[PDB]
């Protein structure tokens, strides 16, 4: 809601075991589940309505259902489920490079004639 | 009378349609389907009061009622591609026969104060028309 | 036994779905094709990479290489002009290729089951008719629900030009056939059909049993002289 | 070029219509000219007639062997091999034929047209569609009223296969527009289509307004002192 834009947000996964549960994942004051290091994100760009949260990497294991919470005063809980299909990505980097201790570097970063627009 | 096809509030028409299966001849069965249109006995031609006699002549073509002119989402493969929905939505301009309860509608009236004139707002339908 | 040399358009799915619009510059009936340049005349990703001689009528040689670059400058309306510097000859032939220009965008219509297939309760066809476009390339798909169907449930037949009225336009059809019990339960069907002057590049239509021609019509007019609101 | 020898076998189009079902079995490639003259196994009555030949790639030759000893003992189900022989490789070929069994009817559909087309007083358009028969060949004429129309105001597709399970079959369409004055005057208009396996060779199918017109119409209005509806 629009008249709360002040607030805290959260990420959490849906753990559904014993009766479910939310494990929090990031939150907005800067604090990530130490499994997640290097992959997840939480950003407030468009901001006035929403917000995003990026989450890369993947696996076949992320196949779950997904909540999004907030600490105002009312309540939308949204659900999100993140399915895995075959394909590769369309960016392309290496695998994990290395680097000399003091000397330059370069990385460089593919992208396919969709993405020429943007 | 359970699955509504279009509820169209510039002109007040709405239009349902339902399977009436029967038992007896258990291989056809009929489709029904249900038009409603209110008519607003003391409503202009413009909305806009001084201008033309009450309307006195209603017309509704559904051709034009039933279609979507606008874009929607589509995964052909794995992608999202951006389509239309009609060979004809090209230009609002359809005149309105009726209000709607969500919508101001405001008029402009001089009057006189001694001197100058001036450019008086009014309401038309004042349950719509609060700033809020 | 003689040489002719001829320029093809990039395609239609690769363009439109993508937009990876690779080239090809190649002629047949060379007499030693074996060591041979090519010319284009604008060049970025100048790999234009080489390919085997593939045979064809009556066995002579064929060329065989790829332009690439794709689909904004072929948007915006530029031009490419592939000639050759054979090794069989003296002086070399010219052709050239742009965007098609005066162009007509299609009407696109679905069509419900006939209705003696509806009383005989196995399968029932739906026919997709796509009509009236200059250009003579053409998609067409379906889908069900919001899942497209594999493209080994359906027939669709070629791009023709229709009789004249005056300038050339063209048409396509396909049909698909599905079962009988589940056009009777609900689901509903949908024709998608992307041709370049369209200004999306797409556009569809939906059908199901609901939104189709009824037997019964009831007709209620209720005249209001209380408000003029329409709640 | 390279050397074949294949045949033939006679038309539809005036087998139906007539009784000058012309066979033909053509040779194409060879090193000389025509030098070469054929025998048939049959003794149909005439001996074949043999015409002049026509060029092809680099320098192939082509000449053909016409019976035309048609009075129809070809569905009563007779052989006709046929035998040439040239100045090559003195091996005289063969070449067989079959008027096959295992056929199917077709069944023929003739649609109405699309709502949009009729809501805006130009040219609407018909359909015609033929599908499930076993051999690829069938006819597709049109008529108005009586009269036959000539067939170059209408487009019609070739014959291709439609994926099922085993039982291989095949589909066609037609298509062809009229004037709106000429629909909502009250003129009717039928698809007509020949093929061989049917027991009277043809089959219609007629078409005009008034096609799935509703059955019942219920007309109420409720006047004010009345008025109740709901949200
Ligand atoms: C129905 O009646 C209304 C009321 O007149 C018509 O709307 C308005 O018509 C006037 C005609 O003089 C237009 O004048 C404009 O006024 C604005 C003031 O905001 C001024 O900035 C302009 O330069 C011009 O003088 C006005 O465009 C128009 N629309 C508004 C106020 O939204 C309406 O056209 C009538 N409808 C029909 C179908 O006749
Ligand atoms: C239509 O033409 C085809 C060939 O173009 C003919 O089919 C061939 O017929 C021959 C003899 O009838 C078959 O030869 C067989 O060889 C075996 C040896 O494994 C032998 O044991 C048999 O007694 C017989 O001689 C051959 O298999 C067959 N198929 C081919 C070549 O693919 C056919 O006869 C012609 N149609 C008519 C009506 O004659
Ligand atoms: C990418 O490769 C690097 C290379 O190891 C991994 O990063 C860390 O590497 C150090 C030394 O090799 C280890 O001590 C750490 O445990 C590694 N980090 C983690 C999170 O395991 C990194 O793991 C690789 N990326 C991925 C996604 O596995
Ligand atoms: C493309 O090659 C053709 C060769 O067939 C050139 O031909 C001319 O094309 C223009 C149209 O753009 C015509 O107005 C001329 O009359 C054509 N010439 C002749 C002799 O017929 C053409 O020059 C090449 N394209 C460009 C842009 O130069
Ligand atoms: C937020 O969105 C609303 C929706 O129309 C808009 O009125 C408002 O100006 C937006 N606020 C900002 C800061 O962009």
């Amino acid at each position: 809601n629009r008249k709360e834009s002040k607030s805290i947000k959260y990420w959490c996964l849906w753990e559904g075991a014993q009766n479910g549960r939310c494990p929090l994942l990031v939150d907005s004051e800067g604090w990530v589940k130490a499994q997640y290091e290097g992959r997840l994100s939480l950003l407030e760009e468009p901001g006035n309505g929403t917000f995003t949260v990026i989450l890369n990497q993947l696996t076949s294991r992320d196949a779950g259902f997904y909540w999004c919470l907030t600490n105002g005063d009312t309540l939308w809980r949204t659900t999100v489920e993140i399915k895995i299909i075959e394909g590769e990505p369309n960016l392309k980097v290496p695998g994990n490079v290395t680097a000399v201790l003091g000397e330059t570097l370069k990385v460089p970063c593919h992208f396919p004639c969709k993405f020429s627009s943007y | 009378e359970r699955i509504v096809l279009v509820d169209n509030k510039c002109k007040c028409a709405r239009i349902t349609s339902r399977i009436i299966r029967s038992s007896e001849d258990p291989n056809e069965d009929i489709v029904e389907r249900n038009i409603r249109i209110i008519v607003p006995l003391n409503n202009r031609e413009n909305i806009s009061d001084p201008t033309s006699p009450l309307r006195t002549r209603f017309v509704y073509h559904l051709s034009d009622l039933c279609k979507k002119c606008d874009p929607t989402e589509v995964e052909l493969d794995n992608q999202i591609v951006t389509a239309t929905q009609s060979n004809i939505c090209d230009e609002a301009t359809e005149t309105c026969y009726t209000y709607d309860r969500n919508k101001c509608y405001t008029a402009v009236v001089p009057l006189v104060y001694g001197g100058e004139t001036k450019m008086v707002e009014t309401a038309l339908t004042p349950d719509a028309c609060y700033p809020d | 036994c003689h040489p002719r040399l001829s320029l093809h358009r990039p395609a239609l799915e690769d363009l439109l779905l993508g937009s990876e619009a690779n080239l090809t510059c190649t002629l047949t009936g060379l007499r030693d094709a074996s060591g041979a340049t090519f010319t284009w005349t604008p060049s970025s990703g100048k790999s234009a990479v080489q390919g085997p001689p593939e045979r064809d009528l009556c066995g002579c040689y064929s060329v065989s290489s790829v332009l690439p670059g794709c689909a904004q400058p072929w948007n915006h309306g530029e031009t490419f002009t592939c000639t050759a510097a054979h090794p069989e000859l003296k002086t070399p032939l010219t052709a050239n290729i742009t965007k098609s220009g005066n162009t007509f965008r299609p009407e696109v219509h679905l069509l419900p089951p006939p209705s003696e297939e509806l009383a005989l309760n196995e399968l029932v066809t739906l026919t997709c008719l796509a009509r009236g476009f200059s250009p003579k390339d053409v998609l067409v798909r379906w889908l069900q629900g919001s899942q497209e169907l594999p493209r080994e449930k359906y027939l669709t037949w070629a791009s023709r030009q229709e009789p004249s009225q005056g300038t050339t336009t063209y048409a396509v059809t396909s049909i698909l056939r599905v079962a009988a019990e589940d056009w009777k339960k609900g689901e509903t069907f949908s024709c998608m059909v992307g041709h370049e002057a369209l200004p999306l590049a797409f556009t569809q239509k939906t059908i199901d049993r609901l939104a189709g021609k009824p037997t019964h019509i009831n007709v209620s007019v209720v005249m209001a002289e209380a408000d003029g609101t329409c709640y």
